[PDB]
């Protein structure tokens, strides 16, 4: 009788969404249909109607009709409410101006409309998950005014973000330094948690972990699809000691303006390698702390971690984790901040976790989602602050901003936000005597 | 005849709790339906003091149990025993506590108290005389800490005369599981401390000490680390149950156990523990062996004796035993090393009996003790408090639930109170 | 007579015991799970 | 236009959560009733308050 | 390569083999009823403590 | 020995009627057909206060089966155990009372009612001594208050001294099934306070919230109100009905209930209303009926007491009762929680222990105190009326079958008067 909603916004949104969505229907046994083949574990992703058919509790809305519709007339056809999966008219085509002022609006009051239509049928609700980008028009701009409207019409609820970041060294679009500078105005007071997924981990954790060569994104969408299953399990599976939506928001988070945690999945094994070790409680704590398996592309070792959340599923006995725990803090490489001496939880679920057909996951015993608010994401905005100056030193890219309603004075309005946020992080790595 | 209501709140509270139900069950011979199927007519002659008569043979358990995330109540309804239970008594919220005192304390748990405080009052005036009350909670969340600490309060006014007695699972920095367990523990104490006659702390840290030294098993989970552990404990009211030679209920076992109307944080212990294999190699009689628990590898809590000195001791027993040997093994391991014991206090430890064992063993012991080592488990916390408070670590989480600053600072300095305390009456 | 019933009590937990050996012997080779328990998919 | 639409709209927002409103004027004035009468609603007040 | 998402069904031997569900089917039921409330009156007979009725029998 | 003939009036008295007809059947162990299969005969003893007796090993219920809709009647023919009923007791209308006061006691109403006169007349006239009769309606809907009250006065030309035990379903404050129930209860209030002299105030809100969390049925459907409301007046007519420890009837209720005679609007309770999922752990005894009893949540009008005082109360309690028990309880409830007992009475407490056993339970009672808080329904009908008054809002519909402006304002001011002789007699 409770129950997590979630919005999945942008072309990344979506299809890390179909990665989400065909892993909730194959855990709890579900048709990509809607009918059971033949508990309360659907009521949290999914709501029963008169017949077996499980209505998904999304909503995926994006401006371009190309990347919905293959979603509209692929196997999950019948799954979806056809109304809720919501289209667009035009591209926001990578601008952040077109996705919050010009072509993003007329789509406001109609996905609005849809929250309230479901937020009603809800009767225990914990609060949003919100999936979006930080590069296109529409994952970023758009995802912008849905935390304005959001913010006001619910207040109290809990939101939580899946973000993707513009990655350091390489990437894909140029103005997407621009698209990830505008957002931050709207996802430090509007959003309450905001994970960051960086295209950095999965560019090499699926090399080296995984022995499959050249991956592609619809294996980077399974590692977002395993974790976001990992945290809501709580709420959905039973266990020793469970981890609710708000228990989670409060504990991980320091400060308001601190909401910024890493992530880790740990046991990222293939099938041909899984049984040449065991995976032990101790072993996969130690692997998820290690630099090169973080979600984001950022040194731990710089910063000093602030409060870590580590999730657990499957067989995973509570005293090994406490073993584990104690053996991962004494080491003096993993250095916590002063001011936070515990700086841990656990939690832990009984159901292992499933595997996709085709997946290069091996199934385990017992996976460790650890959850991990560092003050090295610092440095995330400074090879993107410096990615940002040098192209707004001379007006480049701004002719088409300035000529959709967005005013001049707004970008570094959002230049001198960020700034005051690196303050923050410099604050708080200060040691008290 | 003479009645005891539990309390239960928590998630901690009521797995502890619930496990608490199988034993007494067990040795009152109840089944998980309600009706009787015991031996000996020494079990139903006093089913008055824990238990409630229903329709026809049935007894149904009184014990309010409370939580604010239903996934709890669904495991105690659905688990070994259940059926027992009352449904009207089981009460609980819609949304979580969150691990947060404040909202555990003023602004989700307030909205269940008066349905928290009526199963109380239904179950007070069902009883001829209230001996006192009970209850099985924790120091970590909301749901036990938050809540737990407004049931304390909203009893006391009501009940002032009757004792009430509290289950604490106290947080150790060795078994870390919330970073906001300094904030809830060293806040909850302050309401520990004013409206309490009696408090037992158990940390879990050597729960899990004792069940891997002495008890030689590999995984210890939850459930057996309260069967054998902290549920044989909470049998210290036999007294009330059983007859016994010479016997201290709830109410005079504690009256000459606190020294100070304030002082009152104690150590339990139980005695035969020995292993699965090793039980048929030693006597269970009472030498000088298995009586002398001033080793604390048979304690229930992080500090040892070695650290403090004995401010009154208490130990009820089970068995057919004489009373000879308790009272000289009294003068055995007082005069043996009397630097561990408060001097002014001549007679340190107390000694009651009962007649009927728990099954399974023929000989059985419970140990109680209030130690001036108790405030190494509390400077501990201090100070995980106050370095996390000189930042302001997890605060607005308390801030914007209807409680200002001024109640850490009263918080921190009732419990600096406390701690003083216990070390002023360290030496003398 | 004493002496008799601890002869008597000792051989009990030994009798004890083998039933409570006997019963791990039950559950080990029989092994029932609930069909509550098992994924719609694997029941058939 | 734009500067009476905010006008026009904040005006609307206070007067619609008007059951709030009747509530605020409780945990105001009388206080010390705020911790177990805030998160609720015109109907769940003066029914609560029945019970004290 | 959005279709290679729900394209190959599934073996009996991917999901997980412990479907331990969550069995919310008890306090859907109390929720709906209201949790008790005293909105009763008094109806306590007079608890005494020590001797429950005299009898003041043979003198007095 | 006595007699009892019910005059089933509308949807809703028929349908509690019908469901009442059944308890008295099961209850004197009555089959569907109608032939007695009961076991103790102290069902048979006093079985013609209710059940006529007709041929073939069969009795027929008294009840003068009065609806003007045609249907109603089709409903309780063909239900379960409408076999029993008597087709001449099966009068109808050919024409629906539009759910208004005035069509049902002027014009379509008042042309049945000399053919319902007839059979009410002859039920009474074949039984010996009346003991008093029953109706039941809802003042909300059209020939339940209009059609209802033009029996009670129509009844008691030549039946004065027969007690009127109506037991009427005034409309329910929170659920408003019909938009004009404030038309057709006024008048009817208006027709029933000096017209009735023992009424039973019965609200679907409050027969709903006793049936959410007493009753624990999450779905309060028509059939669970029409349970409630047939228990509470097998227990008043019980201990007349059946061996008592202390006998009291219908008569012996009133004279210990009423202290002026325009007090008749009582207000109904039945205590073992447990949770069939819970009824396992009640430990059922004279204590936690007492206390459920004095509930403010277990009374069928909506009202809640406490603000009123109980001017009187009664306890007619069903089953093998502790004597001391019921006796000790009674003072104990009076005297700890004095403030809502009248001050120049000092006991009002009347119990009515009747030996036979409740159908299945082991022991209840019925609580039919009388409480100044009646007042609050009449006071949120009135400004009901007079919020529709005003403008005269549904008035047009109503000239035209026969009222005038002055019944309006009579039955306002009568129910001013109802009030406020409310207020005046709790001190
Ligand atoms: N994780 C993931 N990333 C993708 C996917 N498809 C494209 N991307 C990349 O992720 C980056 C961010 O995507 P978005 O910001 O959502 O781009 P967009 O929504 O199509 O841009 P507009 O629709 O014009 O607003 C893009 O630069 C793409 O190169 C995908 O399916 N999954
Ligand atoms: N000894 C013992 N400890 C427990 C048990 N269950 C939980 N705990 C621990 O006790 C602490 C109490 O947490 P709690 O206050 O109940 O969390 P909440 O329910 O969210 O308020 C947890 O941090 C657990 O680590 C149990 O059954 N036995
Ligand atoms: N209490 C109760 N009321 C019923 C039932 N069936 C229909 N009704 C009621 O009938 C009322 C409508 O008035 P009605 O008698 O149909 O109008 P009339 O026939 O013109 O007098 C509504 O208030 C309903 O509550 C039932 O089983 N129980
Ligand atoms: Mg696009
Ligand atoms: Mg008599």
């Amino acid at each position: 009788m409770r129950e997590c909603i979630s919005v999945h916004v942008g072309q990344a949104g979506v299809q890390i969404g179909n990665a989400c969505w065909e892993l909730y229907c194959l855990e709890h046994g579900i048709q990509p249909d809607g009918q059971m083949p033949s508990d309360d574990s659907f009521n949290t992703f999914f709501s029963e109607t008169g017949a077996g058919k499980h209505v998904p509790r999304a909503v995926f809305v994006d401006l371009e009709p190309t990347v919905i519709d293959e979603v509209r007339t692929g196997t999950y056809r019948q799954l979806f409410h056809p109304e809720q999966l919501i289209t667009g008219k035009e591209d926001a085509a990578n601008n952040y101006a077109r996705g919050h002022y010009t072509i993003g609006k007329e789509l406001i009051d109609l996905v609005l409309d849809r929250i309230r239509k479901l937020a009603d049928q809800c009767t225990g609700l914990q609060g949003f998950l919100i999936f979006h980008s930080f590069g296109g028009g529409t994952g970023s701009g758009f995802t912008s005014l849905l935390m304005e409207r959001l913010s006001v019409d619910y207040g109290k609820k809990s939101k939580l973000e899946f973000s993707i970041y513009p990655a350091p060294q390489v990437s894909t679009a140029v103005v997407e330094p621009y698209n990830s500078i505008l957002t931050t105005h709207t996802t430090l007071e509007h959003s309450d948690c905001a994970f960051m997924v960086d295209n950095e981990a999965i560019y090499d954790i699926c090399r080296r972990n995984l022995d499959i060569e050249r991956p592609t994104y619809t294996n980077l969408n399974r590692l977002i699809g395993q974790i976001v299953s990992s945290i809501t399990a709580s709420l959905r599976f039973d266990g020793a000691l469970n981890v609710d939506l708000t228990e989670f928001q409060t504990n991980l988070v320091p400060y308001p303006r601190i909401h910024f945690p890493l992530a880790t999945y740990a046991p990222v094994i293939s099938a041909e390698k899984a049984y040449h070790e065991q995976l032990s409680v101790a072993e996969i704590t130690n692997a998820c702390f290690e630099p090169a398996n973080q979600m984001v592309k950022c040194d731990p070792r710089h910063g000093k971690y602030m409060a870590c959340c580590l999730l657990y599923r499957g067989d995973v006995v509570p005293k090994d984790v406490n073993a584990a725990i104690a053996t991962i803090k004494t080491k003096r490489t993993i250095q916590f901040v002063d001011w936070c001496p515990t700086g841990f939880k656990v939690g832990i679920n009984y159901q292992p976790p499933t595997v996709v057909p085709g997946g290069d996951l091996a199934k385990v015993q017992r996976a460790v989602c650890m959850l991990s608010n560092t003050t090295a994401i610092a440095e995330a905005w400074a090879r993107l602050d410096h990615k940002f100056d040098l192209m707004y030193a001379k007006r480049a890219f701004v002719h088409w901003y300035v000529g959709e309603g967005m005013e001049e004075g707004e970008f570094s309005e959002a230049r001198e936000d960020m700034a005051a946020l690196e303050k923050d992080y410099e604050e708080v790595g200060m040691d008290s005597v | 005849m003479r009645e005891i209501v539990h309390l239960q709140a928590g998630q901690c509270g009521n797995q502890i709790g619930a496990k608490f139900w199988e034993v007494i069950s067990d040795e009152h011979g109840i089944d998980p339906t309600g009706t009787y199927h015991g031996d000996s007519d020494l079990q139903l002659e006093r089913i008055n003091v824990y238990y409630n008569e229903a329709t026809g043979g049935k007894y149904v358990p009184r014990a309010v149990l409370v939580d604010l995330e239903p996934g709890t109540m669904d495991s105690v309804r659905s688990g070994p025993f259940g059926q027992i239970f009352r449904p009207d008594n089981f009460v609980f919220g819609q949304s979580g506590a969150g691990n947060n005192w404040a909202k555990g304390h003023y602004t989700e748990g307030a909205e269940l108290v008066d349905s928290v405080l009526d199963v109380v009052r239904k179950e007070a005036e069902s009883c001829d005389c209230l001996q006192g009350f009970q209850l099985t909670h924790s120091l970590g969340g909301g749901t036990g800490s938050g809540m737990g600490t407004l049931l304390i309060s909203k009893i006391r006014e009501e009940y002032p005369d009757r004792i009430m007695n509290t289950f604490s699972v106290v947080p150790s920095p060795k078994v870390s599981d919330t970073v906001v367990e300094p904030y809830n523990a060293t806040l909850s104490v302050h309401q520990l401390v004013e409206n309490t006659d009696e408090t037992y702390c158990i940390d879990n840290e050597a729960l899990y000490d004792i069940c891997f030294r002495t008890l030689k098993l590999t995984t210890p989970t939850y459930g057996d680390l309260n069967h054998l552990v902290s549920a044989t404990m909470s049998g210290v009211t036999t007294c009330l149950r059983f007859p016994g030679q010479l016997n201290a209920d709830l109410r005079k076992l504690a009256v000459n156990m606190v020294p100070f109307p304030r002082l009152h944080f104690f150590m339990p212990g139980f005695a035969p523990l020995t292993s699965r294999g090793s039980q048929q190699y030693r006597a269970l009689t009472v030498p000088e062996l298995t009586q002398q628990m001033f080793d604390a590898k048979n304690m229930m809590a992080a500090c040892d004796p070695r650290h403090g000195r004995y401010l009154t001791v208490a130990a009820v027993f089970r068995g057919r035993m004489s009373m000879k040997e308790v009272d000289e093994q009294m003068l055995n391991v007082q005069n043996k090393n009397s630097s561990y014991f408060v001097e002014w206090i001549p007679n340190n430890v107390k000694t009651a009996v009962c007649d009927i064992p728990p099954r399974g063993l023929k000989m059985s012991a419970t140990f109680i003790g209030n130690s001036t080592a108790i405030q190494e488990l509390f400077k501990r916390i201090s100070e995980q408090f106050t370095a996390m408070f000189r930042r302001k670590a997890f605060l607005h989480w308390y801030t914007g639930e209807g409680m200002d600053e001024m109640e850490f600072t009263e918080a921190e300095s009732n419990m600096n109170d406390l701690v003083s305390e216990y070390q002023q009456y360290q030496d003398a | 007579a004493e002496e008799e019933e601890e002869r008597r009590e000792f051989e009990a937990g030994i009798a004890a015991e083998k039933s409570f050996q006997d019963k791990i012997q039950g559950i080990l080779s029989t092994h029932q799970v609930v069909p509550r328990n098992i994924h719609p998919m694997r029941r058939a | 236009l734009r500067e009476e639409t905010r006008v026009l709209q904040l005006q609307l927002t206070a007067l619609l959560q008007g059951d709030e409103k009747v509530v605020q004027a409780v945990i105001r004035e009388w206080k010390s009733e705020k911790p177990y009468l805030k998160n609720r609603t015109g109907q769940q007040a003066l029914e609560h308050l029945d019970y004290r | 390569n959005s279709s290679n998402y729900g394209e190959f069904l599934p073996m009996p031997q991917f999901f997980p083999c412990y479907y331990t569900p969550r069995e919310q089917v008890f306090s859907s039921h109390i929720r709906a009823t209201g949790f008790y409330q005293n909105n009763t009156l008094n109806t306590a007979p007079d608890r005494t403590r020590t001797l429950d009725f005299p009898n003041f029998q043979h003198t007095l």
